[PDB]
RNA sequence: AAACUUUCAACAACGGAUCUCUUGGUUCUCGCAUCGAUGAAGAACGCAGCGAAAUGCGAUACGUAAUGUGAAUUGCAGAAUUCCGUGAAUCAUCGAAUCUUUGAACGCACAUUGCGCCCCUUGGUAUUCCAGGGGGCAUGCCUGUUUGAGCGUCAUUU
RNA sequence: CGUGGAGGUCAGUGACGAAGCCUAGACCGUAAGGUCGGGUCGAACGGCCUCUAGUGCAGAUCUUGGUGGUAGUAGCAAAUAUUCAAAUGAGAACUUUGAAGACUGAAGUGGGGAAAGGUUCCACGUCAACAGCAGUUGGACGUGGGUUAGUCGAUCCUAAGAGAUGGGGAAGCUCCGUUUCAAAGGCCUGAUUUUAUGCAGGCCACCAUCGAAAGGGAAUCCGGUUAAGAUUCCGGAACCUGG
RNA sequence: AUAUUGGCGAGAGACCGAUAGCGAACAAGUACAGUGAUGGAAAGAUGAAAAGAACUUUGAAAAGAGAGUGAAAAAGUACGU
């Protein structure tokens, strides 16, 4: 699916604060928040190249 | 409640949230043939209504209580 | 003071339920439900809010009625009653 | 001067011998409801 | 329960005044002395007249409401409206 | 055990109207009973008993009310047809086939013909 | 020399990888056309002998009727089919009904389970009082009925 | 050289044990790797010729999950303060009763409400988790019980304010305005003396509705009663409103 | 004749195989967070069959040790490997 990994509100929590700069999910109250979002190595994220 | 039936001269009855005093003491006049003198009512926190029935010296609550078969 | 003295204040409220969502998103004063917008006649909904439509759309709920309508369409319709034929 | 920078629409058709397939059927179909006219 | 208005139960619903009547049921005068001597309406005297009519003392013709309800649905009333209309 | 319809249909509505009242009767003491017993499955073979009487009672006074109003023009809504609000709203066969007077001529002057090639 | 620290095996932990599964997903194809004032989608509250969820259902409440099948349901307490049958079943089908409070939501209000009006009927010491039951009372627009308004136009001496 | 899947083949391996995993054991290859024995295990899996790709990790302050050292270490030093005996109990510094010692010291560590919370209230049973020691205790867990009004509130009124209708804008979702540039609705009399079964004569002016449990406002007190109710129940004695 | 990531009913795949595949194989748009608009998880596998360990003994008890069921407790609901 096209959407797959896709469909998430997640931004980097930017420089200088002593973690990868991934994408993360904000929000909280779940242990989804926080977690890194959209990239091929992260889990749940989009694959690398999704097939077509 | 069954105290009250034997002490107060008061039945004590399960009503539908919907009836109001009129009703229940309508309803209860029909259903057991007894003079009614007075009806107080309560919502009962589990969402259902409580009403207490005082009949008049006329009748007696217990024996009424026999007749309906709880005691 | 922005923090715990301040969150010594919390009583009052901005959003009560609402009677046609069930939200708690109706606002007092505002008497507008931030989340499907009663009372006006429309239901508040967004292109740009997919997973909210997702959340309040046809078939999140019981669908009481329109649970039958496929089945009464393959039928045709159908009015009268069925015939004792044979056994 | 100038380059296509936007993402183009696809269109793929892989419905091809599904359609000719529907195509065939409704030729017989329209054949058997006009019998015998051509 | 709150509390009820001074001049709306008992003699003062009981009776109604002829030019209520006539208003009450849409006719002429002429229609409803006719109505009222086919259907034997007759007029009442409250014990009570100040109560039944406001506190005025001036001489007034009553009849019973009930009965004026009643008269509202007889079938020679619509004659009457027919014979308007072909006229 | 339970009320049967097939013999309910039989009573009158009358005979239908006394053994609901016997039925509910019967329900309040079961209520009454089921206080002290733990177990009481006859209250549910009671319910529907009086669900069934009820029916059979429904069904009796709306074809009383059908028979009443058969050949009218207007009928209760309740007893009209249901289908779709667009089925509905559609037009009928016969509104759907009207044609004009130049369109019938044309039509039966020129009909469709069948043919074929052979010779 | 013990203790301690470090290295391997065995057994035991911790943890849940790997492998093997899969009533799920995903993509392609084909066919069909059917929501709602005859009150929808959605929301709230309920309903089972023992049930908080899901599923079902609406005070006829895991359902009533009808039709088919033909002996179950099952976790326990339970229906017995007169066993040679208008008959079980959390079965299938579904054409007859029921469908609480709401919601476009429609007597008026609404964050109230708040406040009215009309009609019929019934019951209470009842011509006057009270209560219950049933049925109604939104807005725009169309056709038609009926009742009207305006020296707006006109007629009105055998 | 290795991996997932595809076509062909070896009439390939297999519950008499496939795959995987462990191994102080064995062999082949310069190597990527391959093969064999032993253990564990339980249902599938391989060699070769080809096809195909989401195909090989030490890093990315990489993602998710798991786990260490630090370390039985820092810390549980506010709230002056506890102690003796008995009962209960497997078990008592912490539960219960008694006895002592203290404290809050009427701007209370006392007794009530608004709001908020939602059963925390009461009883019986109970201690796996929680109340940062403990626990036989508990606002914990299991199971039941409990909230009674003509007079107390809401309900009624209007406040700041909000807001339809009539109109007018606006592509429109809707906007302006709160009485206007509206036919905005009630009431009295009649034999209106002839036209014979068709209502006549008069009177009066103003625009919804919402918005206060601290404003305005009809009317109830005392005594008693429960495990938990109370100006509401019981007894007595009153009052208000309408008819 | 054309379109169709919605609805209903079907058939398929050199697709994924529980950190993959939809966020959701499971009481998932759930639990939960936020005043609100919104945000949004984790979690599959005993065995052919519960045959889910009667009975004895130690312990206050949880449990232990025997005994037993099972092809196997090197399968004991902390359950395939
Ligand atoms: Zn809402």
């Amino acid at each position: 699916s096209e959407k797959a990994g896709h469909q998430t509100s997640a931004e980097s929590w930017g420089t200088g604060r002593a973690v990868a700069r991934i994408p993360r999910v904000g929000g909280g109250g779940t242990g989804r928040s926080g977690q890194g979002a959209f990239g091929n190595m992260c889990r749940g994220g989009r694959m690398f190249a999704p097939t077509k | 409640a069954m105290k009250k039936v034997e002490d107060g001269n008061i039945l004590v009855f399960q009503v539908s949230m919907k009836a109001n005093k009129y009703q229940i003491k309508k309803a209860v006049k029909e259903l057991y043939e007894v003079d009614v003198l007075k009806v107080n009512t309560l919502v009962r926190p589990n969402g259902t209504k409580k009403a207490y029935v005082r009949l008049t010296a006329d009748y007696d609550a217990l024996d009424i209580a026999n007749r309906i078969g709880y005691i | 003071g922005k923090g715990t003295p301040s969150f010594g204040k919390r009583h009052n409220k901005s959003h009560t339920l609402c009677n046609r969502c069930g939200r708690r998103s109706f606002h007092v004063q505002k008497k507008t439900c931030s989340s499907c917008g009663y009372p006006a006649a429309k239901t508040r909904s967004y292109n740009w809010g997919a997973k909210a439509k997702r959340r309040h759309t046809t078939g999140t709920g019981r669908m009481r009625y329109l649970k039958h309508v496929s089945r009464r369409f393959k039928n045709g319709f159908q009015t009268g009653s069925a015939s004792k034929a044979s056994a | 001067h100038f380059r296509k920078h936007w993402q183009e629409r696809v269109k793929v058709h892989f419905d091809q011998a599904g359609k000719k397939v529907s195509r065939r059927n409704a030729r017989a179909t329209r054949a058997a409801k006009i019998a015998p006219r051509p | 329960m709150r509390i009820k208005k001074k001049n709306t139960r008992g003699n003062a619903r009981n009776f109604i005044t002829r030019s209520q009547a006539v208003r009450k049921l849409q006719v002429s005068l002429a229609d409803f002395r006719r109505l009222c001597i086919f259907k034997g309406i007759y007029p009442r005297e409250p014990r009570n007249k100040k109560k039944a009519n406001k506190g005025s003392t001036a001489p007034t013709t009553f009849y019973y409401a009930k009965d004026i309800q009643y008269l509202m649905h007889e079938p020679v009333l619509a004659k009457f409206r027919e014979h308007k209309t072909f006229a | 055990a339970g009320v049967k319809a097939y013999e309910l249909r039989t009573k009158s509505k009358e005979q239908l109207a006394s053994q609901l009242v016997d039925l509910k009767k019967e329900l309040a003491e079961l209520k009454v009973q089921k206080l002290s017993r733990p177990s009481l499955p006859k209250i549910k073979t009671v319910r529907k008993s009086i669900a069934c009487v009820l029916t059979v009672i429904n069904e009796q006074q709306r074809e009383a009310v059908r028979q009443l109003y058969k050949g009218k023009k207007y009928q209760p809504k309740d007893l009209r047809a249901k289908k779709t609000r667009a089925l509905r709203r559609a037009l009928t066969k016969f509104e759907a086939s009207q044609v004009t007077e130049k369109q019938r001529k044309k039509q039966i002057a020129f009909p469709q013909r069948k043919y074929a090639i052979k010779a």
